């Protein structure tokens, strides 16, 4: 009986094993109630409609319709809930993170009644991510093409970043590769541009990383940027790190877009590259807590569009937790539900593979006791100052890093605890190596 | 430790099975001598991991992730020697998207055990999570009823005959004649591929003459398998 | 300031930039491989390096594995077994690397691999 | 010598703009105990060539030719604690042709710089030197009327509800109604792509064969937005191919959701082969919504102008800031006019313009409003607004299409759309019983 | 055998052989090499052939599988294999293991001196 | 007898190397070789992988007892009758061999 | 346990994992060539394995064809002619490998190989 004319808050629902949940942190305007504020979160994202249509007699709405099953307050704060969403398979293309996220976050954000709104935490079910192929290659099999074990990959990130020719750029790469580091990287905003072409940067890389690779004996590497402007470009670079015989490339996956990254992941999936994943941008989405999208609802979409190494932060310090969890989220099988880490939703990843994540920013080797400690062996860790800042250059200074981390690998393994002696460790191990004193000298 | 080698890692009638598993029902017949237990064990473990030797790569990994497990037995009614085993195999042992692989890992082997007299694999529950990683249909009922335009009834159709003997155009034209008096489609006998004296695509022309010809004459929507 | 050596200093991944492994020093990392409840092995090879002969495409390297000793030791809970084991290689084999490898059946990966032994010229 | 480790050269107040630098305009909320020189100062440099320590690469190059400068800082009147930064970044530090490294490289790593407690991208200018590297619209506003045969009034459209549930046939269906009662597009919802129950290529072929037969009926060229938004640019790409095979006028993405170079790549297709691209901007309420934080619709309005898009939705009907990107959308040259939102004067060398496409929960009501705001260059969609009216979608596709003309033909004779509104609806029901009909439900 | 396997009168029908005329044979291409050309490319003559069959089927990552590979070639094999049910899968994708398998094959080939491959 | 109903040509196309396979072992080699002769391919899966020194010498062993069966068969000898002796003599000089008898006899 | 030596241990296929052949021994390999009515023939060279050189695509490696000692010894009735001919071989190339092989007219193919001699260090 249409009737035209001027359904979604469902407390009593029982959440269905390949259901897709949210959890929203909303911030009702003045005069909404939670319970308001709820329904309309899930209506805005879903089946809501101002007026009635008579096409909805065609049917079945109540297949087709989020629900929010679950309101909580939000501990300290005195007008944001934490609203339960839980949306129908149906709803999802197959294999389409740029699907998931139009669906969930296309359009609710801007509803009037809503203040404020950020997407917490998804429930990624297994017959959803089943049909992503995820990471082309992940952890173990990274470990296993590299034949690198037990300890934290290490990384240079190339400065400055712009400025430089290619061949002087490349020349800085070899450098830090022959010191000990396993990577160098291009920053992300290095793509192609006047006076250093991509080209003529992947030759000079190349050369670079054979060079350093005969001259240790250990396998290299350079995250070449492949991010263009058009999907055409984008493969175009890879197609040539392909022809070049190198291990990895690199995506900046937001800048870039979805679209664009699943697609270059299928490209090293069946190339066989790495694909060292650059989150640029994320900070406009994901810093503030009224607003937005938290980072681990990006880094559930990476793994789940393709990428085997994902930066994560830095988190360097003595947030400790909230990173410990979304790192579970990208690394392990099975994450069981946990607000103490963020971890809204417990999380069956069904055997996808895992993602490495890449620690970052303004640390050196003071901070690798703690990096260690904090994420243990499946990471990477990436120095840019922290080696080309080095006094006696980028071999000197590769070496140091890579002798501060075999030294708190050595002390862990032996059972030393790093979280305490840390300095004491790092102070011993200057005791052999020149190259490492010196660079606990200089940023004490 | 290895050592040497040499239902003990089977037949698992405690196990509760998984939303993600495949299941399967296989009406086996043991041979004489052969406990039902011993047979139900058997399906499962030549069906999946089981091994005549103890091999010591087995230490490199986690067997139980990876064995398929006879979690029930039920004697059939009526029967001195015929039992149903289910047995349950891990989402992780079959190939997304490939029945070709489910089918080699499922009945691939175990049907050739001596141990058993006879076996019959009697049905598979597909769970959601690995139906989801194929197509399916091109179309499926509905879609199809849609783009045909049909609806309400069952559909009719010709076999067209002799299968074989008749040149492509008198075959089109057996199609025509059966097309305009009120028949949705004509069809290919499953042994009409391409053969001397009627070549596929001769057939496909003469055979698209007779469909476009009936549709006009009628105004409903025609076609030929 | 000093220069980084271009050669005899090729390296064998995990540890291999810290000072050479005292006997005391190796027990202590294999029995961190013990008490993590991995299976330590032992594994040797007269050419210590990666090498490209057969293939360039991206992952693809020769020289990645080396040639096994012996089996894993499965069940082993002595340090010193492993430690006797490598004393035999490098009996056996002097004028070869020897390193020992670590093999987790949960993760069901290889998951450690450092150098051991290198010959007296190496 | 190169020497060592761990608002002095990133805070230049008296530097003049070179006509080629990319401008940016940001927001900014500084730190509780931080200066707002060191705010601003900060911005260029986290954005540019900052580093912690001293690198002896540096002596490699010339620097100064690199870094991103913060040339102007004011404050925003009403805040103890919030400025505008204005940053003027070289040209040689972007990819010709690629919007994604332009949002790289500005607003890629600065957001998180704790020093700041909040940042938004507010405004950029685009060089004319940077904006000719790209193609930009397939089409844009005047070539679109031209193909469509269409013009003098803005165009009407109707988004498909309910967006799942209904099977591809159905779905053409009520698209069909919909353009024979006067629309000249029906809609693909931003979530529709290819799902369980209607999978893309048959919702291509029933809604081709409802333009077609509407257009056959009306005698007007008709459209359908067919979303190719995909998991992956081989997949985008195979919707937009059988669209141009079926011989249709336009074609549909989400440009953010989808991705920049996605939306490039697209863009470059529809040019190659005549077709329209509708852009809709799902999820930019995730970027743009709060001033404190995040970057201001005007900038990834212009990020698609140069990507490429024909439509771009624009809002619903706030004003001054719409009417303000509307300008930065469509015109050629936009003045300064902080009134307006417009940090920047804005040239756009001949650059087609984009289509603004107004949505939401809007009716016939609201026709003199929207035809007031936006100008004859606009696209109104109706949802609700035509499958909700009591006699179906063609009478409401009529009400709309008449409640549309009444208000272009009373504006053209000189009548006030913003005072005169109701009257000139109330006075088409008289002699629009499908119109009357949609004003009883709607007022 | 496409429809008579069905028929009601019949309790149950075998096909025990096919007399396969030359005039049809001749249109087939056949083995891609055969006996002759295989032990001619192989250039091993005079002994049945030898491989192992990898296990477990399921459950090595792509390297373990591969090292297994190498060792079982360098010490006599002419082959090693992949299971029937081995195919691409969660944990070893088929690419990884063709590149590791490739790995052991020439490694086992250059250390005997002889041609080895996997199935 | 042989199954054979129909007398076969095949004119001239190639033929295809049989395989055994399953749960065989080295004394069984001589009973293979004897059935399948040279153009075929023995499949030892457990038959190596469960030798107790591990891969390397559990395909030394099957290489080894291989070639015995066909020295002596080549010899003349009957594999049929002798084939025990036949592996039981090149046990002795290969302690690969040897290790493998010993665990499946 | 003992180890599968790496070196020192390279192969030429069938027979070459027995104890080195006896002259008797290869007699009696010889007879059977000639009792089966196959024809034997010598090869040698001074490189006894395969590589790959030329090309890498399936099927193909260098090195498998080794140069002919003179023709086959077609009629041969007399194994010990053979013998005869291998010490002739021996003593023009006491550093090359050298092998019989073995050629049937009735299946049209080489049907037999294995070494007879290997170089003093070989
Ligand atoms: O070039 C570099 O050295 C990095 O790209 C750096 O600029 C970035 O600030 C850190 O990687 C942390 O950034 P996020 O926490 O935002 O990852
Ligand atoms: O499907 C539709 O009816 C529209 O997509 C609608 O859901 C949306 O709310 C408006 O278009 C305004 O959205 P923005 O102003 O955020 O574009
Ligand atoms: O993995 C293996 O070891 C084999 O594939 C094995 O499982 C199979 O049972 C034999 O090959 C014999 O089987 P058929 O005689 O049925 O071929
Ligand atoms: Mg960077
Ligand atoms: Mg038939
Ligand atoms: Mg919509
Ligand atoms: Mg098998």
């Amino acid at each position: 009986g249409f009737k035209a004319g001027v359904t979604y808050y469902t407390p009593e629902y029982e959440t269905k094993d390949t259901d897709i949940l949210a959890a929203f942190r909303v911030t009702p305007q003045p005069g909404v109630p939670p319970e308001e504020a709820g329904a309309a979160v899930a209506a805005e994202s879903s089946t809501g409609t101002w007026t009635t249509v008579w096409t909805d007699g065609l049917t079945s709405l109540d297949r087709y319709k989020g629900r929010c099953y679950h309101i909580e307050p939000v501990v300290g704060e005195d007008n944001q809930y934490i609203a339960y969403v839980a949306y129908p398979l149906d709803l999802f293309e197959e294999g389409s993170v740029t699907n998931m996220f139009t669906s969930i976050v296309g359009n609710v954000f801007g509803f009037k009644a809503l203040r404020a709104l950020r997407l917490e935490d998804l429930r990624i079910p297994p017959t959803y991510s089943k049909t992503f192929q995820g990471p082309p290659h992940g952890i173990q099999v990274e470990r296993d093409k590299l034949n690198k074990y037990g300890r934290p990959l290490l990384g240079c990130t190339i400065k400055p970043k712009l400025g430089l020719s290619a061949k002087n750029y490349g020349r800085a790469c070899y450098e830090c590769l022959r010191g000990g580091l396993d990577f160098t990287k291009d920053d992300e905003n290095v793509n192609s541009q006047p006076f250093m072409r991509w080209r003529d940067r992947f030759v000079f890389c190349a050369e670079a990383i054979y060079k350093s690779q005969a001259e240790t004996g250990e396998i290299k590497g350079h995250y070449l940027n492949a991010t263009a402007g058009t999907c055409e470009e984008m493969i175009k670079r890879a197609v040539f790190a392909r022809e070049l015989g190198v291990p990895i490339v690199m995506h900046d996956y937001l800048t870039g877009g979805f679209t664009a990254n699943t697609s270059l992941a299928h490209y090293c999936r069946d190339n066989g590259l790495l694909l060292h994943i650059h989150r640029a941008m994320h900070a406009v989405i994901d810093r503030q807590k009224n607003h937005g999208m938290h980072f681990r609802v990006l880094a559930k979409a990476l793994r789940m569009s393709g990428g085997d190494h994902i930066h994560a932060g830095t988190v360097v310090g003595k947030e400790r937790e909230m990173t410990l969890g979304f790192v579970d989220l990208l690394r392990d099988d099975f994450i069981e539900k946990d607000r103490a880490r963020g971890i809204f939703f417990t999380q069956d990843w069904v055997s996808m593979p895992g993602v490495i994540p890449v620690a970052s920013g303004g640390i050196h080797v003071w901070h690798m006791p703690a990096l260690t400690e904090i994420f243990g062996d499946d990471s990477v860790l990436q120095f840019g100052g922290g080696t080309l800042g080095h006094p006696w250059g980028n071999a000197p200074g590769a070496a140091a890093n890579r002798v501060a981390l075999e030294a708190c690998v050595q002390a862990r393994n032996e059972g030393r605890d790093l979280a305490r002696e840390g300095n004491e460790i790092i102070r011993s191990a200057c005791k052999w190596s020149p190259e490492l004193a010196a660079a606990c000298e200089i940023w004490k | 430790g290895f050592k040497a080698g040499v239902k003990l890692t089977y037949y698992t009638p405690e196990y509760e099975t998984k939303d993600t598993d495949i299941l399967a029902a296989f009406r086996v017949t043991p041979q004489p001598g052969v406990p039902p237990e011993e047979a139900g064990a058997a399906v499962a473990a030549e069906s999946s991991t089981g091994t005549w030797t103890t091999v010591w790569t087995d230490g490199l990994t986690s067997l139980d992730r990876y064995k398929g497990r006879c979690y029930h037995i039920e004697p059939v009614v009526g029967e001195d020697n015929q039992y149903i085993a289910y047995v349950a195999y891990p989402l992780d042992l079959f190939e997304e998207g490939s029945v070709t692989n489910m089918f080699t890992s499922i009945v691939g082997n175990v049907f050739g055990f001596k141990a058993l007299r006879a076996l019959r694999l009697e049905d598979l529950r597909i769970p959601p999570t690995y139906s989801k990683t194929f197509q399916g249909p091109p179309h499926g009922i509905q879609v199809e009823r849609d783009k045909l335009n049909k609806y309400g009834r069952p559909l009719l159709g010709c076999t067209i005959k002799p299968k074989l003997g008749l040149s492509a155009k008198n075959y089109g034209r057996a199609c025509y004649e059966c097309l305009r008096g009120g028949l949705d489609f004509t069809k290919d006998d499953e042994n009409v591929n391409s053969q001397p004296f009627m070549r596929w695509r001769d057939r496909f022309v003469f055979c698209a003459e007779a469909i476009y010809k009936s549709q006009a004459e009628t105004g409903e929507i025609k076609g030929h398998y | 300031m000093q220069v980084w050596p271009i050669e005899g200093i090729k390296k064998f991944e995990t540890l291999s930039y810290l000072p050479p492994l005292t006997v005391e020093d190796l027990l202590k990392q294999i029995e961190y491989l013990l008490r993590s409840k991995w299976v330590p092995c032992l594994e040797f090879s007269k050419v210590g390096f990666v090498y490209r002969e057969n293939h360039r495409s991206p992952g693809y390297y020769d020289g990645r594995y080396w040639t096994m000793w012996k089996l894993p030791m499965f069940g082993c809970t002595d340090a010193t077994q492993v430690l006797k084991e490598l004393e035999e290689a490098k009996k056996a084999y002097p004028d070869a690397f020897v390193r020992i490898i670590g093999f987790d059946n949960v993760r069901q990966v290889q998951l450690i691999s450092f150098i051991a032994y290198k010959p007296p010229g190496c």
